[PDB]
RNA sequence: CCAUAGGUUAAUGAGGCGAACCGGGGGAACUGAAACAUCUAAGUACCCCGAGGAAAAGAAAUCAACCGAGAUUCCCCCAG
RNA sequence: UUUUGUAUAAUGGGUCAGCGACUUAUAUUCUGUAGCAAGGUUAACCGAAUAGGGGAGCCGAAGGGAAACCGAGUCUUAACU
RNA sequence: AGGACCGAACCGACUAAUGUUGAAAAAUUAGCGGAUGACUUGUGGCUGGGGGUGAAAGGCCAAUCAAACCGGGAGAUAGCU
RNA sequence: UGUAACGGGGCUAAACCAUGCACCGAAGCUGCGGCAGCGACGCUUAUGCGUUGUUGGGUAGGGGAGCGUUCUGUAAGCCUG
RNA sequence: GUUUAUUAAAAACACAGCACUGUGCAAACACGAAAGUGGACGUAUACGGUGUGACGCCUGCCCGGUGCCGGAAGGUUAAU
RNA sequence: AAUUCCUUGUCGGGUAAGUUCCGACCUGCACGAAUGGCGUAAUGAUGGCCAGGCUGUCUCCACCCGAGACUCAGUGAAAUUGAACUCGCUGUGAAGAUGCAGUGUACCCGCGGCAAGACGGAAAGACCCCGUGAACCUUUACUAUAGCUUGACACUGAACA
RNA sequence: CUUUAAUGUUUGAUGUUCUAACGUUGACCCGUAAUCCGGGUUGCGGACAGUGUCUGGUGGGUAGUUUGACUGGGGCGGUCUCCUCCUAAAGAGUAACGGAGGAGCACGAAGGUUGGCUAAUCCUGGUCGGACAUCAGGAGGUUAGUGCAAUGGCAUAAGCCAGCUUGACUGCGAGCGUGACGGCGCGAGCAGGUGCGAAAGCAGGUCAUAGUGAUCCGGUGGUUCUGAAUGGAAGGGCCAUC
């Protein structure tokens, strides 16, 4: 049979140009009072995959 | 994904955004694709006449991709900036 | 009983060493107080942290009547 | 942790917002300041509002 | 009271068996979730009923998208 | 065999002969190899038929953005040194 | 007269010894309790598994019982050997 | 349990200290021969051949190269009363 | 008298008695999706459950907790 | 005390001597009145204690009668078992050695006996821990649920106040 | 509107009675050769009872399960996140059921800036006034101070007063620190707008290091980004926030 996405992580992951891929960070959901601009605004942009986790994603993700 | 017990980078990360279903219906040319179809004038029908777009699309751009060298006449799709310099250059003429 | 805590060790010290030449940026000392001192093309951060403002070599001197420690960038 | 925490709603007709802590006890009179509203990109007088 | 229930004949038919396939009436748990209750296993195993050489479905109160297609069933895609 | 470590007085086997354990299917990725190459390839099915047909599709040659949208750029932002 | 007494058949099983790959997957030998009663026995019947039945020991339900047996889910699962 | 607190015999040095020259002593090192790996370098490569250095204990584990077995093609061939 | 067939026969179970409580008969209760059946072809001197356990002398205080029974003015409160 | 921790409580009886027994005391760790209290004739393959009779129970065993054991003939198992050319000691060592070191002793092989060792045989320890194992069992654990119960609507109508 | 009646109908609530649903495990008749059943006559009961759907309570009667780890064995006890010091062997890091202490906040000024100021203690003198208030002199030199633990800082004070204020700004961020990662931290400069200062300048919270919680689900405001034929809308997205 086909492998299955696990469609969890494809809500939380997009494939970049040169395969890396894109999340949104944690910490800016909720309790957001005490926490500085400077902090927050350093968590709205999207990063990338650090490179030892990027092995599980890819077993995540198989249909990229 | 399984890290252990461990609350996994694939639930420890947010969700976030939603899927556009007006994007699965575009399609993006090349201009290398343009000399393909026959006629020289370039329509949605035309396109899927020649196995390009494919036949649930509904929106194409031009962009800048390639080269085209034969003057194509393009009609009723959008185009990109680069793309409408390379058109109107190599005698072509958008229109809609 | 009753001395099972202690906390993370925040790995503080000297980043960058003398005639070691830097990025404007980059974080020399970390520190808790002003054990050490800003001298020249040499930023004191929120927490006391020394960073250099410009790029060059790192120099550790000692100046002032209280012979206190300052660090400056010489050009490079 | 008496200290709660309140909204700072813009006066320039924005619902732009600051939020913020106060003790409600010690301090029953609103907290009003002079800040900087984003989306007019001027300084503008903003007032207590409740957390809601 | 008529009547009806009931009774007695007569005629025709049914009954029972059989591997799988089919339609229907019922319907688990182990298991997976690294526990577990929603969930999963799975309308699966099993039980029951009925049928045929196949059954079932089937001739739009259907899709589509302002262009159109034109009953049902099956296969490959769409697409994990 | 298991172990930090076994002549171990730790496990297993009386012996022989025969059997006895990393497979299969489908997806996916990588490497090798071969065919073609900005293209490559067909699936059911037809076909008398391992041919040929069939290009429905799939992958690739463009990306960015949550998205509209823009496009060798794009997003962020009122605007980016 | 008697859930009376002593005591064989019959029913039971208190103690010891033997036996413990036995003659026997619970018996023999010497003693022992009840022995007209809530006794014992033949034949046939009925109660079925989360159920029976139990003068109640979680006892018994075909040498198996804190949930029988047989077949099926089934190659349950086993981070363990 | 039996000498049983030099391994024993035994030793008045065959003990201890100092100094010296010998010798023994390993699968270490050297000699001789053989195989292989990896690098150099050159060849005139048959895509590996001289020379050349150097390497070659090994579990878990990774990599490379093989032997043999049954079956199919080669094979209505070849071997075989 | 009974009991752990197969390591326990006992002080354990049972027992006559005693008490509490339920039960008016299509009884309570029990087995049954239900029909029914047992109780019982019985009828409160009867039947079920529970505790105690011949007989003799006796069985004291506590209703706050937990149950059960009775109450129905108020508060709270479901579908609708 | 079927209950008493301290405890072999103390006192009395019994005995030459009595942690048990019997009678008292009350200081009841932590009895107690139908999960009954205290008595109680009779009964008990019931528990503890004492006495008489009796005796191989014993001091301390002796002999005898039979059934085996032993020998011959016939038949003929079993558990176990890596391989054996299968000694003692002291030491060593996966820390308790027939197998290692040192040393001592020992011709080769049965048969009848004994059971100290072969960490002897039998049962993948029941104890103990562990497993995100199982099973039954309990309750004011959690979530359900049969059952019981409450009301609304339906089956379900007519009058009058 | 304040203050309440009339008339009629508008349906409930409780008596109040009836029979025709329904019940009858009353009698009698018939099917019948029958204590079942059904039919019939009749009596009693009667819209109650009883069943269905919905619903509240009750519910170890029954069922599915859960009931943590570390641990000089397990249980018992203690512990579990975060900060500070020692152990820590002169960079970083470094364990134990090792030795000692804290945190789960506070502050609209205790923030920003400008201006100014400098402690503890003791001595002597002085109304109440005393070991100790306040005042004046002197020694002393931070033995004080820091909203709170400890450590490192602190006189240019980061300590202490006053004036004006909101930079406790929004968008960014070269370059580094620190982690397996999620993340956490430091940051000149840039754009906008602002405060203080004459000005140079300083300000993206506080002397620094504790004062904390991922994701999902859901709420609120903002935003046409999306809107399943089309126009809206619902819902979703993004931003802020709970
Ligand atoms: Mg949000
Ligand atoms: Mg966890
Ligand atoms: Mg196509
Ligand atoms: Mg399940
Ligand atoms: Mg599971
Ligand atoms: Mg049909
Ligand atoms: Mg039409
Ligand atoms: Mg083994
Ligand atoms: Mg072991
Ligand atoms: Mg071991
Ligand atoms: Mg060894
Ligand atoms: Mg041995
Ligand atoms: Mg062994
Ligand atoms: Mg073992
Ligand atoms: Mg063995
Ligand atoms: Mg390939
Ligand atoms: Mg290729
Ligand atoms: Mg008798
Ligand atoms: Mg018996
Ligand atoms: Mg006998
Ligand atoms: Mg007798
Ligand atoms: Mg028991
Ligand atoms: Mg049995
Ligand atoms: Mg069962
Ligand atoms: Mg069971
Ligand atoms: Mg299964
Ligand atoms: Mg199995
Ligand atoms: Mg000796
Ligand atoms: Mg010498
Ligand atoms: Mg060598
Ligand atoms: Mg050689
Ligand atoms: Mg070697
Ligand atoms: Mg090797
Ligand atoms: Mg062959
Ligand atoms: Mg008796
Ligand atoms: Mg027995
Ligand atoms: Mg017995
Ligand atoms: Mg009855
Ligand atoms: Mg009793
Ligand atoms: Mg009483
Ligand atoms: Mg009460
Ligand atoms: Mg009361
Ligand atoms: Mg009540
Ligand atoms: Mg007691
Ligand atoms: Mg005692
Ligand atoms: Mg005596
Ligand atoms: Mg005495
Ligand atoms: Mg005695
Ligand atoms: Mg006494
Ligand atoms: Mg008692
Ligand atoms: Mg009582
Ligand atoms: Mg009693
Ligand atoms: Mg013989
Ligand atoms: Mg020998
Ligand atoms: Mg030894
Ligand atoms: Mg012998
Ligand atoms: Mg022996
Ligand atoms: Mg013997
Ligand atoms: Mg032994
Ligand atoms: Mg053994
Ligand atoms: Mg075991
Ligand atoms: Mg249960
Ligand atoms: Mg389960
Ligand atoms: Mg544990
Ligand atoms: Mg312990
Ligand atoms: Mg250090
Ligand atoms: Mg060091
Ligand atoms: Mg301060
Ligand atoms: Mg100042
Ligand atoms: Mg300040
Ligand atoms: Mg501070
Ligand atoms: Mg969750
Ligand atoms: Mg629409
Ligand atoms: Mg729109
Ligand atoms: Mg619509």
């Amino acid at each position: 049979p086909k492998i299955k996405t696990v469609r969890g992580a494809a809500k939380r992951f997009k494939k970049t140009g040169k395969g890396g891929f894109k999340h949104k960070h944690a910490n800016l959901r909720h309790i957001l009072t005490k926490k500085a601009t400077k902090r927050k605004r350093h968590l709205r942009p999207k990063a990338m995959v650090s490179k030892g986790d990027l092995g599980l994603v890819i077993a995540c993700l198989p249909y990229a | 994904g399984f890290e252990g017990g461990q609350m996994p980078l694939y639930r420890r990360l947010p969700k976030f955004g939603f899927t556009s279903r007006k994007a699965a219906i575009t399609a993006e040319i090349r201009l290398s694709d343009l000399a393909k179809v026959e006629g020289g004038v370039v329509d949605l029908n035309t396109l899927k006449a020649a196995n390009i777009i494919g036949i649930q699309i509904e929106f194409a751009k031009v962009i800048l991709a390639g080269e085209v060298t034969t003057p194509v006449t393009v009609r009723g799709l959008r185009v990109t900036k680069g793309a409408r310099a390379a058109i109107e250059a190599a005698g072509g003429k958008i229109e809609e | 009983t009753r001395n099972g805590r202690d906390s993370e060790a925040k790995r503080l010290g000297v980043k960058r060493f003398g005639g070691e030449s830097v990025l404007a940026g980059s974080i020399i000392v970390r520190q808790r107080g002003t054990k050490f001192h800003a001298g020249a093309n040499v930023g004191c951060g929120r927490d006391h942290t020394l960073f250099a403002k410009a790029d060059g070599k790192v120099k550790f001197e000692v100046k002032g009547p209280k012979n206190r420690k300052f660090i400056s960038i010489e050009a490079e | 942790g008496i200290r709660e925490k309140i909204k700072l709603v813009s006066s320039a007709g924005t619902g732009h917002f600051y939020t913020t802590t106060k003790n409600k006890r010690t301090k029953p009179e609103k907290l009003e300041l002079k800040k900087f509203d984003p989306v007019v990109r001027q300084h503008v007088i903003y007032k207590e509002a409740k957390i809601k």
